[PDB]
């Protein structure tokens, strides 16, 4: 509310206006690109809110409820992407990523992402083209080459 | 606590209380408020109001 | 490592760490794909005989 | 140190406190999680800071 006053201290008639600080939406959409024994999860929003960054959450196994995320799954980081890598990861079995938006206000609802890893294919053995020659191969595999 | 006053010429009571501190941590930070609750009685005869 | 921010460095701490103790998951995906192309000249003249 | 004044200009007996900017504290633990020819390490405050 703004009122005027004059040199006489006497106010004037109020002037109202109402705003709204309200918490960052959700993320729109969740882009998971798979990678080897990792998953790179990029979050977009709707509309670009320079002042929020994305809290991850990891689960192994599905949860239908959205409100126990914090204590059925575990903690990975607030960022603007996650990069989640780890010898637990294997491809083949789903994951689930449970991200929300984060900022100095407040704390959105969470947003679900079902990733997978990449497939292990050629993709990932062209690169060994014509050079597992003759270390690399179990013993047993050695002495029934060698006869 | 209780004081007993028992003064001589007092005409109305002042009580300065407080609160150390409210913060209620979680994990990680983003504290929250902690909403205490104190009351202030009266001798009054016998019955405490 | 260190903490650091606007006001000052904190002594460092040590870690000491290692990589992949070279488990057979790295391969256990590889389950029958190094067939034809991926293997040295040298296996190459050895397993066609 | 705070001092409060009248109207005429007149301070008053100084009222004194004391606080402290410190640097940062050094990290209470790190986890070193392993990967393909990579380390993955995240450390942890006792506090968050």
């Amino acid at each position: 509310t703004v009122r005027a006053v004059n040199a006489w201290g006497q106010q004037g008639d109020p002037a109202s206006v109402s705003f709204r600080i309200a918490a960052p939406a959700a993320p729109s959409r969740i882009e998971l690109t798979p990678g080897y024994f990792q998953i790179t999860a990029t979050p977009h929003l709707a509309v670009y809110d320079p002042t929020v960054q994305f809290e991850f959450w990891f689960s192994e196994k599905q949860i239908a409820d959205i409100r126990q995320v914090e204590t059925s799954t575990r903690y990975l980081g607030t960022a603007l992407y996650w990069i989640a890598a780890s010898i637990n990861i294997k491809p083949g079995h789903d994951y689930y990523f449970y991200i929300r938006s984060v900022n100095t206000v407040g704390k959105s609802a969470f947003v679900e992402a079902v990733g997978r890893a990449s497939d292990d294919a050629e993709g990932y053995l062209d690169f060994f083209k014509g050079k597992i020659t003759e270390s690399h191969l179990g013993k047993e595999l050695l002495e029934k080459v060698e006869l | 606590i209780t004081r007993t006053i028992t003064s001589a010429n007092i005409d109305r009571l002042r009580f300065t209380f407080g609160v150390q501190a409210l913060v209620e941590t979680t994990s990680k930070g983003d504290r929250n408020p902690s909403e205490v609750r104190l009351l202030v009685q009266i001798q009054r005869n016998g019955g405490w109001v």
